RNA sequence: AUGAUGUCAUACUUAUCCUGUCCCUUUU
């Protein structure tokens, strides 16, 4: 209900401020009248002319109906109490209407008509009215098919400079202001505002406020991506407009009655200050916080200091002093808010103040400590927040005293029902008691019993932030007082009813035993541990890692102290390994996966028999989400017990795996391909070649995967089996693909050609490929070009020979059939050029550079960036001198194009190797006013 | 403000490399000095063409 | 790069913070965006790694697990001696995918 | 223009320039605000201020026509205060 | 899926070759990458339907009347 | 003092930050002065080149270094 | 769907000339955009060689005007009787005759 | 009337080559090719 | 911060309802064995009898006492009332939390520590 | 050996807290050196201190008594001389001795002090300060030597003594070729050789907090 | 006979990408 005041915001300097004064004065008039004694307040004809847009008439009908409208009020009571009714007669019976009148015109929601009504009328073809009329391409962006949204979006991007910001925003801001607005539609209009604001710069100046009013509500939002977007577009707006534009714009919102606009406005100043930098905007602020008019302003400006602290964060560091010098005067102010928010802003500062600038906070302290005594309520807690973040920044001697003073109040204040309180004092306890200069026993006595008393309760854990922060603080207390204490007190709660609580203590134990190590733990408490962890693990309402990673970390930390507990574990593991069909199978499986090594090193072989054949049996499970976890478990078991010792000998296993690859879904596909990879890489002899080549012809279509890691493991496996067999057959099976499917992974086969060419010497393979460029089918031609590219990228030095072989073919390819040839071939020239460096082959690379050189000119992004990479690699390989000898004449050529490009190149050549260029600048004669000959080089002994 | 081609060819020591489009540059003396270097390469012939060197 | 032509790097001053890579972007190079020939480790900027910005991936920006490294082709081309290539901006990527 | 001569605020007073700047701001912006007085205080806080940056900050806040005259009146009074050996403008010697 | 699409593309190429052999089109020429190129229109064709649709726009057969008058002065 | 010239920024693009790169609209005298400054910096950086330059002349090494540092600003006269 | 582009229309005409007329599944396996029923409907509506797509005269207009009053509905029954046989040119001609005579 | 084709090709452009017997050219490329031609070289050889 | 306590209590109740928590761990084991619930954020014109009449829908209150302040009518905005059983306090914390009563909304939560005069936050 | 590549000049602090490496022009870096827990030397992230259109002749660290380390260097701005075809901005452009201080608490370096010189300098001489002698540096120039410490210390200049009845040309100047520093617990002296190889024993009289006079004497040849 | 703008399909490239969330807006 707090945010919906957005709906009350009408669309959009001395006049601007003059308006706020009148606004507040009318507020005092009305408010005053009631003491003297909303949207329904009667209106005036100028106010009436204010709302409706252009082109409407208020002409009435006769002089006997307006008096009916005046008696209507009296007759709303009177004639409603009178005779009336309606009826219908049976009689036999034109029907006009309008949807969107256009070629297609994707559909209009019943409300959006109000906005898009002008498009409905079909009157056409007779100035500005036609620009608003054609601007309905918005409608195509809002609703329609995704392609319509794309093409529309571009079309309106390139028309920015044409239409101007005025008509656009005039036709947009109502939509982005719409009460019925979607999520997506919002986000899309945000996109169009960005893309048009990458172009328009000086133009937006009148509309800046008129923008921010809608945009500032994006900064305060439940969605995160909405927030990062909002900060981005306000960054683009402020940087886009001028500083003075922003400043002079946004003043009147500081004293605005509603605090909402003040707040979101503060975050606005935070964003713009990130844009244009702190020092530029300082005098504005420093002027604001000293404003003597009213407090609300200073409250705002201080909040601005804060949000600057959060946003800029670590980068505040240089101006920290000046900022402090601003804020300090509010701590002593008579108003309360200003004090509270002030000290809070100090907190945010210090928290972004990484272990330094302590003396900059210096003058701030002595009041704060004093205040620590006398305060009741929220302000107190706020001070505790500030001081809390401060203490890590002090000296362990001064902070000794000061800390020991804070500990008292810290103790006393555990018990307040305020959750803000508990957050603050919590994080405080972290920083104060996580100090190296604090003594264990003092904490053990004074703190821990009240800490676990008041803080560990079922109010906390259900909340999110309190959950996390609690976890952290407890973790650190463990970091000091030791392990067995904390854990020993919280173990008994593993068996507590609720989940979220169990989850909490479980992850706590996890992190604790992660850091300190399990060595400190005694015996009995360890029994309660393992039993606790099993018990909690046996009841899982949701699927999550916390319990699992928890268990794994506990066991791997215990080491072989866990050995007596195995049979109970794995008994539970099998029985659970049935029980829950889709729920728990995957989970018990993963439990095995993470417990593998522990079930290995202790040398329980029967257990490996168990897991081996038992898990072997589930490979016929039809549920994928289970089967995946099963294969994962098998994987982990392979990494502990070796090839020849597998209780399910690979002869059994692998062909039993082979048919599963039709599973498609990554869940089974991921782990499966992984395991086929481990076995195919490691042993690889156990299986006959026929099985392997079948595996190949099955692997071929795994490249339709929508996931990148699937293709990853796939290609690497394909290399492994390429080693298991040898090149020619399998690279031929790769060349069987004509790259007809451009979706999923196509070039991936190309990568397989590369890695295959590595696994056994390409010194064998190349002639087959180079022959296969002959084929008239073009896309596979550019395919084998890519194969050369990745090929040289992987081979590196070994290309000192094959350069020659590839050289004439690159000649044929680089000579252009179609752009992709020039591009890909150019990439080949690049990776070749980095690879061969320094070995003395430069000549042929120069020859190829000839044919490279004409391609310099084009607007296609991929070919121009390709050519850039090309000429960069050629720069390092050939040496700059030859490059520059191609780049000289282009610098000063009359045309703009040639200069743009040759200067881009010459820059690329210039940044690197700027040291070595000296010799190669030619002799340039000296003119009248200037001496252009460097005579130093002509000094002769 | 722009010199003619005959005045640019009479002033240059190597007038066998001057073109008709070099008079429209911002500094014809530096372009004529850079075009008459020892191991310099000329620009491509697609600067005035409309076929994009591949059609 | 490849995955994103409108992305801009940080190019800030090099500090002592060693860069890391996420589990989804493990093995991928930062400049060359390749998977083979790692020669030089990745160093992050001081402002790019502070508090919650520490231990994050340079390219992916997610939870970093393993340390990131630069490609040898970018090392020999002197493309690794530039500033910290932290991905600051994020445009036309993972924006409409959240809606679906 | 008049914003090309280098000046220095360390050789001039600050308390005598507040009433003329307040009168100029009341003549330009009509009423009395707290952002313009803070901007005028921040523009004279540095020992070596920038006349072009102050002129840009005044043209962004005001319209620009009155801001140019305000900058030309503030540059001449500061020049008369820095040229004098006392460090005061001509309007402070009479009263 | 992909094999069915490859078989459909091969059947479409065979049907286009049969239609070009039946209609006796002297301007249809095959490229070296699995595409068509028009000799009379002097333009490229992306698919088999693109070369099969170059009969209404840019009619190069009507521009051969000058070459027919240059080859033979009589009608 | 209306100047109407605020070379601030546009869309986080261009904004040359390096020295000696140059642009497409770079003049001949500016490029010659940048090349002369780069040659002076390379002569001051290389020890063997500075030794070979000081062995020919009758001046010392530090005097030639101070002369090359003094001739860096206006080493050929800005065009 | 069913945009009925010209490159798809030429491929549909070539498939109707090569494969046949009473084999709709064989023609739909070489277009990858429409089904067999949509291809048969396109071949019977616009790709038919006997369809008179032009030459709207006054005799056909008088035949359609003297038929829409005898049968108000069932425009598909009067499609082959009038001679248009496209099942959409008759409704378009009726709409043109109703709009031109209204003014 | 191919107005757009003649505009894209460069027709109806004012150009004249005084070396090639004071002939006129309808384009800049035609003026560049007419300056180095058989008639221009013949006129240069006849002029000396 | 002043009105975020009722929102935090509602968020904790929503998380307990959505996380699949049973009746044994439904944020009641930490505030058990005490029928004294802490009420804060009431209006300045509400009396003790009106609050006792509005809070009697879930059972009869045993001992209610308003926060006395500003010697004129003992009005501070906070209130402490002990119900009959713990189930009535659980129902009041689960139903009357964050509700609006005569303009400004109030907050309902459990303290379960002791009877203190100054324990709420104005 | 590029002009924008650092490596031509390298100055180290006398307290061993940081090292400064700068190029001939428009590049300057300062890295912090700190010992580890196992007494191992470790380096921190370097601080960029570049300045556009500024040439550096020679750099030397200032001897500070465990305070903020400063790096003095001879600077020369060539921005005005490159934007004047008349050559007036090229003349009357002397070198400026700029002392850039590295704030250890702020972890950033800034140009704290800067002052123009009377003539162009070739090399500098770091005078030891702190507990042993006053802080400052001696700037060697053509036929003159002027040690000008930072703060309220006045500039004291001394011309270079020449040989009696020199057979060389009087139009040629005289500068220093090298300089050595001998520091002891009692006092400190300096030995600098001229262009003619005249090694002079450089001594500097000083007051309680300032420098009084520079007394030079020719030691040998 | 190129080229021009233009509504409109069609292929191709980017090893493009499919579990992303409020772990931070807590504003009277």
């Amino acid at each position: 209900e707090y945010k919906k005041h957005r709906r009350t915001m009408i669309i959009s300097a001395e006049t601007p401020r003059t308006d706020r004064g009148g606004d507040s004065i009318g507020e005092t008039p009305t408010p005053g009248a009631s003491k003297r004694k909303e949207r329904n307040r009667p209106l005036s004809d100028e106010e009436l002319d204010a709302m409706f847009p252009e082109g409407y008439k208020v002409l009435p009908p006769p002089a006997g109906y307006v008096p009916i409208r005046t008696p209507a009020r009296k007759l709303t009571a009177t004639p409603t109490p009178l005779g009336g009714m309606t009826g219908f007669h049976m009689q036999t019976e034109m029907k006009s209407v309008n949807d969107q009148p256009s070629g297609n015109l994707p559909f209009l929601k019943p409300d959006d008509i109000q906005y898009f009504d002008k498009l409905l009328v079909d009157v056409d073809e007779s100035e500005e009215q036609k620009e608003r009329k054609i601007m309905k391409l918005l409608l195509k962006i809002k609703n329609g098919t995704p392609p319509m949204r794309k093409a529309a979006l571009r079309q309106i991007t390139d028309k920015a400079r044409e239409f101007g910001a005025g008509p656009l925003f005039n036709q947009i801001l109502p939509l982005l202001m719409s009460p019925t607005l979607e999520d997506q539609e919002r986000h899309l209009l945000v996109k169009v505002i960005d893309r048009i604001l990458y172009k328009l710069d000086d133009l937006v100046r009148p509309y800046v406020h008129k923008i921010l009013v809608v945009i500032e509500p994006l900064l305060i939002d439940e969605d995160y991506y909405a927030r990062v977007e909002g900060r981005e577009i306000i960054s683009n707006l402020a940087k886009a407009a001028g500083l003075a534009t922003m400043i002079s714009t946004m003043r009147p919102d500081i004293d605005n009655m509603d605090e909402y606009v003040r707040n979101t406005t503060a975050r606005a100043f935070a964003v713009v200050a990130s844009a244009l930098g702190i020092p530029s905007l300082l005098p504005f602020l420093k002027a604001v916080c000293k404003s003597k008019k009213s407090w609300q302003a200073r409250h705002t400006g201080i909040k601005i200091v804060q949000q600057i602290a959060i946003l800029m964060g670590c980068a505040i560091l240089p101006h920290l002093r000046s900022l402090v010098e601003i804020i300090e005067h509010g701590l002593v102010d008579e108003q309360q808010k200003v004090r509270t928010i002030s000290a809070l802003a100090i907190a945010a500062l210090a928290e972004a103040a990484t272990p330094y600038g302590i003396e900059s906070f210096d003058s701030v302290l002595k009041p704060l400590w004093k205040g620590i005594r006398q305060h009741r309520g929220k302000g107190l807690a706020a001070f505790l927040k500030a001081i809390g973040y401060l203490i890590p920044l002090m000296d362990a001697e001064y902070a000794n005293y000061y800390t020991r003073e804070v500990m008292l109040i810290l103790i006393r204040e555990f018990q307040s029902p305020d959750e803000e309180m508990k957050k603050i004092v919590l994080k405080v306890v972290k920083q104060c008691c996580g100090t190296d200069g604090v003594e264990a026993n003092y904490i053990k006595t004074e703190i821990l019993p009240p800490f676990f008393k008041h803080f560990w309760q079922h109010r906390m854990a259900l909340d999110r932030r309190n959950y996390r922060q609690l976890v952290d603080t407890t973790v650190e207390l463990a970091n000091k007082v030791g392990a067995a204490e904390i854990i020993s007190r919280i173990v008994d709660d593993l068996k507590d009813e609720a989940e979220q609580y169990r989850k909490m203590v479980m992850e706590t134990i996890e992190k604790i035993m992660g850091n300190l190590g399990a060595a400190d733990i005694d015996h009995k408490l360890e029994e309660q541990l393992i039993d606790g962890i099993l018990y909690a693990f046996q009841e899982q309402t949701t699927e999550d890692s916390v319990m699992l990673n928890g268990f794994g970390t506990v066991v791997n930390a215990l080491g072989k102290r866990v050995k007596p507990y195995l049979p109970q574990i794995c008994g539970t593991v099998l029985w659970r390994l049935n029980n829950k069909s889709a729920k728990v199978r995957q989970q018990a499986a993963d439990l095995i996966s993470r417990t593998a090594v522990v079930m290995k090193t202790c040398q329980e072989e029967k257990l490996m028999g168990h897991l081996g054949v038992v898990l072997y049996e589930y490979l016929g499970e039809e549920y994928p989400e289970v089967l995946g976890s099963i294969l994962g478990a098998l994987k982990a078991i392979v990494n502990v017990i070796g090839m020849h010792k597998m209780t399910p000998p690979i002869k059994d296993l692998l062909p039993r795996l082979t048919p599963i690859l039709k599973n498609r879904h990554e869940k089974v596909q991921e782990n499966c391909i992984d395991l086929v990879g481990r076995i195919a890489d490691r042993g690889a002899e156990y299986v006959s070649a026929r099985e392997w080549m079948r595996i190949c012809f099955e692997l071929l279509e795994l490249l339709k995967a929508h996931k990148k890691a699937i293709r990853r493991a796939t290609v690497n496996t394909f290399g492994y089996i390429a080693k298991a067999i040898g090149p020619h057959d399998v690279l031929a099976t790769l060349l069987n693909n004509l790259k007809v499917q451009e979706r999923q992974n196509r070039v991936c086969t190309t990568v397989a050609i590369a890695i295959v060419a590595e696994t056994c010497s390409p010194f064998t393979v190349l002639p087959a490929l180079m022959n296969e460029y002959r084929v008239p089918e073009l896309n596979v031609q550019n395919g084998v070009l890519k194969s050369l590219s990745f090929l040289f990228e992987y081979i590196g030095e070994m290309g000192k020979d094959y350069i020659y072989a590839v050289t004439p073919l690159l000649e044929d390819a680089l000579m252009d059939r179609d752009l992709v040839h020039r591009q890909t071939a150019s990439a080949v020239v690049q990776h070749m050029s980095l690879g061969v460096y320094g070995f003395g082959c430069e000549d042929s690379l120069n020859h190829l550079l000839n044919y490279v050189w004409p391609n310099v000119f084009e607007t296609s992004p991929h070919v121009i960036q390709a050519v850039m990479g090309a000429l960069e690699g050629l720069r390092v390989a050939i040496g700059p001198c030859r490059m520059l000898q191609y780049c000289l004449q282009g610098l000063f050529h009359p045309a703009r194009k040639v200069r743009d490009v040759y200067w881009k190149i010459y820059n690329s050549i210039y940044i690197g190797s700027q040291d070595a260029l000296i010799a190669h600048y030619p002799r340039i004669y000296n003119d009248d006013k200037n001496t252009y000959i460097r005579y130093e080089l002509d000094y002769i002994l | 403000n722009r010199f003619t081609v005959a005045e640019l060819k009479q002033l240059v020591a190597r007038p066998d490399v001057v073109e008709m489009h070099d008079v429209t540059a911002q500094d014809p003396k530096l372009l004529v000095h850079l075009k008459a270097t020892r191991n310099s390469v000329p620009v491509p012939r697609h600067w005035c063409f409309k076929r994009k060197y591949l059609q | 790069a490849k995955h994103h032509p409108d992305l801009i790097f940080c190019r800030k001053q090099a500090g002592v913070a060693i860069g890391r890579l996420c589990e989804k972007c493990d093995g991928k190079c930062v400049i060359c965006d390749s998977y083979v020939r790692p020669c030089t480790l990745v160093r992050i900027c001081d402002e790019c790694n502070y508090g919650s910005y520490q231990g994050r991936c340079v390219i992916c920006g997610g939870p970093g697990v393993s340390d990131a490294y630069y490609c040898k082709e970018c090392t020999i081309q002197e493309k690794d001696r530039d500033g910290c290539p932290k991905i600051v901006n994020l445009g036309s990527s993972k924006t409409d995918l959240f809606y679906e | 223009e008049c914003l090309e001569k280098k000046v220095d605020m360390s050789k001039v007073n600050l308390e005598v320039i507040k009433p003329w700047i307040t009168k100029r701001v009341t003549e330009i912006l009509g009423f009395e605000d707290d952002v313009v007085i803070e901007f005028i205080f921040n523009q004279l806080e540095v020992k070596n201020p920038d006349s072009k940056m102050m002129q840009i900050n005044l043209t962004g806040f005001l319209n620009g026509k009155n801001a140019r005259e305000f900058m030309g009146e503030l540059w001449p009074l500061l020049l008369s205060a820095q040229e004098n050996i006392a460090g005061i403008p001509s309007a402070f010697l009479e009263l | 899926s992909s094999e069915s699409n490859r078989d459909r593309r091969e059947r479409l190429r065979q049907l286009a070759l049969e239609t070009i052999d039946i209609n006796k089109d002297p301007y249809f020429m095959k490229n070296h990458l699995g595409s068509y190129e028009c000799k009379l229109c002097l333009t490229l064709h992306n698919n088999e339907g693109s070369y099969l649709a170059h009969t209404q726009g840019k009619k190069h057969q009507t521009n051969l009347a000058r070459r027919a008058a240059k080859e033979a002065k009589e009608a | 003092m209306t100047d109407r010239y605020t070379i601030h920024s546009q869309l986080e693009h261009l904004q040359s930050k390096y020295i000696g790169t140059g642009h497409a609209d770079t003049t001949k005298w500016e490029w010659l002065v940048n090349q002369h400054r780069d040659s002076y910096c390379s002569y001051m950086g290389h020890f063997d080149l500075l030794n070979y330059f000081a062995i020919a002349e009758n001046e010392s090494k530090a005097r030639v270094r101070f002369n090359l540092m003094e001739k860096m600003l206006q080493p050929c006269g800005p065009p | 769907g069913g945009v009925w582009r010209n490159t798809e229309d030429e491929i549909l005409k070539a498939a109707v000339m090569k494969y046949g007329k009473n084999q709709w599944s064989r023609i739909a396996s070489l277009l990858h955009r429409k089904s067999a029923k949509q291809c048969k409907a396109r071949w019977y509506e616009w790709l038919d060689p006997s369809i008179k797509k032009t030459e709207w005269s006054r005799e056909e207009e008088e035949k359609l005007l003297h038929l829409a009053k005898l049968m108000p509905t069932q425009w598909r029954t009067i499609a082959p009787i009038i001679g248009r046989t496209a099942a959409q040119c008759l409704e378009h001609y009726e709409f043109l005759l109703d709009k031109a005579a209204q003014r | 009337i191919p107005y757009w084709l003649y505009k894209l090709h460069g027709l109806n452009i004012n150009y004249n080559c005084e070396i090639c017997g004071n002939y006129t050219y309808r384009g800049p490329k035609a003026f560049q090719r007419h300056f180095a031609e058989w008639r221009h070289a013949h006129g240069m050889r006849c002029l000396g | 911060n002043p009105l975020t306590k009722v929102k935090l209590i509602n968020e904790l109740n929503e998380r307990e309802v959505q996380l699949g928590v049973a009746d044994k761990v439904s944020w009641h084991s930490e505030y058990k064995d005490s029928a004294w619930i802490f009420l804060g954020g009431l209006p300045y014109e509400l009396t003790e009898g009106d609050i006792i009449c509005v809070f009697s829908q879930y059972g009869e209150i045993v001992n209610i006492n308003l926060v006395r302040d500003k010697k004129t009518g003992k009005s501070k905005g906070f209130c402490f009332l002990c119900y009959e059983d713990q189930r009535s306090t659980i129902l009041a914390v689960d139903n009357f939390n964050g509700i609006k009563i005569k303009g400004r909304t109030i907050r309902v939560d459990h303290v379960s520590n002791y009877r203190a005069p100054k324990d709420s936050e104005e | 050996c590029r002009r924008i590549v650092p490596g031509q000049f390298l100055a180290v602090d006398p307290k061993g807290r940081a090292v400064m490496i700068s190029a001939i022009e428009k590049q300057k870096l300062v890295y912090i050196l700190n010992r580890d827990a196992a007494a191992r030397l470790t380096i921190s992230s370097p601080l960029e201190a570049h300045k556009a259109n500024t040439l550096v002749y020679h750099v030397v660290g200032v001897d500070v008594g465990f305070e903020n380390p400063m790096f003095a260097c001879l600077e020369m701005d060539y921005e005005e001389a490159d934007n004047d075809p008349t050559g007036e901005a090229a003349a009357n452009t002397q070198q400026t001795l700029t002392f850039y201080e590295l704030d250890l608490g702020l972890n950033h370096v800034v140009r704290k002090y800067s002052e123009p010189l009377e003539e162009h300098g070739n090399f500098l001489i770091t005078v030891p300060g702190g507990s042993d002698g006053p802080s400052g540096v001696l700037i060697c120039s053509e036929n003159y030597i002027t040690y000008k410490n930072f703060g309220d210390q006045p500039d004291i200049r001394c011309p270079i003594p020449r040989r009696r009845n020199d057979l060389d040309d009087p139009e040629r100047g005289m500068i220093f070729v090298c300089s050595a520093t001998h520091k002891t617990k009692s006092m400190f002296f300096f030995l600098a050789q001229t262009e003619q190889g005249d090694i002079f024993k450089i001594t500097l009289e000083t007051d309680e907090d300032m420098v009084t006079e520079i007394r030079l004497k020719y030691f040998d040849t």
